[PDB]
């Protein structure tokens, strides 16, 4: 059924699975019109589809032209997500197709199940985890490629860089969610943490900085402090 | 007017004849039911006093043969049979009527209730839902499952209703995934009406028969079938005007006839609120919404 704390290690077994997050598919800026009414202007979006075992990120960029002349965009966005995920599975060789697709919001279940009727043996699942994938646009290299796109476009990233050379998937996933949780709670502080020391750089071919094991422990500690802090500043404790 | 005689009544039993019912005591001198209106299907049904488990019964049309009831002490139920010897049968019936051992089907002359609940129900179609081709009448009970239920186990004792499934390839055209899931008109009009049922009358007939098996036998699969067929219409943006008006009448009488105390298990809260208040047809079931709101405002 749903995915939660009790079955957490299933993410890192050898059954191919994808997380799909739709929270940045339809993005808008709300503004005032000359008449003093309110209007929205859409900006480019993305589907965040992630293999938590390997780090492969299928970032499907959603160009604002896909909304032109459409109604009920929030609802259409779920179906467009589903249509693009289904197109991706079909593009993958059989032995690469996921056995399960986990959606980070339940409103995606029906749109995805309908689009994947041709794949009766792929399980579509929800999750009880509150995953911070909406913060994926706080990663500079991903935001940049999304905002620059002039047409629909898929770019294939590895969200873990080469961490899997040194750490297991479970630990890599835990680092990733701690980084994203931090960027979602206080983006400026989080980014300050990751880039204060000019001697640690982001490789041209890497999303995140080149931290040693020791520096990563320091970093990870600093992000937990941030998340507990902001939880005080927010709740006054 | 026709007659279903009873050989005897050896066990205490509540006997239903359409929407009527009466109590017969163990070995009371009861020899059946007379004055049954020709022109309609009918259902005669049974709940034993000792074991209220297993409501069961028989759908029949008296134009199709002379039928009677005989208790079977081995199988332990009242069985319907056909008498082929017409003279034997007329003679038997006449004797039982002269001795006044028959109850009279008690139709009030103002009352169109049974007609309104069976308007589109034909015996020939019942016999395709309930497969037992050596008999002209059809046995149904509380526990029989549907074809779709057995897919999610004895196929001979099944109810072969038309499978409806909103998340199926039949229901969803490649490339119209969102459109067809949010507006089921394609599935209603092309797949089901034109393709499977041929016309709206056959569709309404399955719907009515499903409701009747749910109400008289508490058959749970039938209740799923009735709600499914309603929801498919309500969830289609494009429905012929005549079907909508007829649908409102049909459901009106079904809601009117449902025992008040059985509403908690035979009425699906999600389907009704959706159908009356959210769906494309939320404004098109005036009679049905007025009776639902005055009779079962709780559900809503
Ligand atoms: N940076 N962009 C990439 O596509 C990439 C390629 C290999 C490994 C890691 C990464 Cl981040």
């Amino acid at each position: 059924g749903a995915m939660n704390s009790s079955n957490y290690a299933e993410l890192f077994n050898n059954d191919i699975k994808l997380f799909v997050d739709d929270t940045n598919v339809y993005r808008v800026t709300v503004h005032k019109t000359f008449e003093g009414n309110v209007a929205t202007k859409a900006i480019n979006g993305c589907i965040f589809t992630l293999n938590p075992k390997t780090g492969h990120l299928f970032l499907k960029i959603i160009h604002t032209s896909v909304w032109a002349g459409q109604k009920r965009l929030s609802q259409l966005a779920k179906w467009k997500t589903a249509e693009e995920v289904s197109a991706l599975v079909r593009s993958l060789p059989k032995e690469e197709q996921p056995k399960q697709i986990i959606v980070t919001r339940k409103a995606m279940l029906d749109p995805l199940e309908v689009h994947m009727l041709d794949f009766p043996n792929i399980a579509i699942r929800p999750t009880e985890l509150r995953l911070p994938f909406s913060a994926a646009m706080s990663i500079d290299k991903l935001s940049d490629v999304v905002m620059k796109a002039t047409e629909p476009q898929m770019v294939l990233f590895n969200i873990y860089d080469d961490w899997l050379d040194r750490i297991s998937s479970y630990t890599a996933f835990s680092r990733l969610t701690l980084l994203l949780r931090a960027l979602k709670t206080n983006e400026e502080s989080a980014k300050m943490i990751l880039l204060s020391d000019p001697t640690i750089t982001i490789k041209s071919y890497h999303l995140w900085p080149s931290f040693t094991d020791e520096q990563w422990i320091t970093i990870e500690s600093q992000m937990r402090d941030l998340i507990l802090t902001e939880y005080g500043r927010k709740y006054n404790v | 007017m026709n007659t279903v005689p009873f050989t005897s009544a050896p066990i205490e039993v509540t006997i239903g004849i359409d929407q009527y019912s009466f109590n017969v005591k163990e070995n009371q001198p009861f020899h059946g039911i007379k004055d049954i209106p020709i022109g309609h299907v009918h259902v005669i049904h049974f709940q034993h006093a000792d074991n209220s488990s297993m409501r069961y019964g028989y759908w029949f049309d008296c134009r199709m043969g002379n039928f009677y009831i005989q208790y079977d002490p081995k199988d332990g139920l009242y069985k319907m049979m056909e008498e082929r010897d017409g003279a034997k049968f007329e003679n038997i019936v006449h004797n039982f009527k002269e001795r006044q051992m028959m109850v009279s089907y008690p139709k009030i002359d103002e009352d169109d209730t049974w007609y309104n609940l069976t308007e589109f129900v034909q015996m020939d179609k019942i016999r395709k839902i309930v497969r037992k081709d050596e008999n002209q009448f059809s046995y149904v009970d509380s526990s029989m499952t549907t074809v779709q239920e057995n897919e999610l186990s004895d196929p001979a004792h099944s109810l072969n209703y038309t499978v409806i499934n909103f998340k199926s390839r039949e229901a969803i055209r490649p490339g119209h995934e969102m459109e067809d899931f949010l507006d089921k008109s394609y599935y209603l009009n092309t797949v089901m009406l034109q393709g499977i049922f041929k016309n709206s009358s056959n569709y309404f007939g399955e719907l009515q028969f499903a409701f009747l098996n749910a109400m008289f036998f508490g058959n749970y699969g039938s209740s799923l079938q009735w709600h499914a067929m309603i929801e498919l219409i309500c969830s289609s943006a494009t429905v012929p005007k005549h079907m909508l008006d007829k649908l409102d009448e049909i459901l009106y009488y079904q809601i009117k006839t449902l025992p008040e105390q059985y509403s908690d298990i035979l009425l699906n809260e999600r389907v009704w609120n959706i159908c009356l208040y959210s769906s494309f047809q939320k404004n098109s079931l005036h009679n049905t919404e007025k009776i639902m709101e005055n009779k079962y405002p709780e559900l809503l």
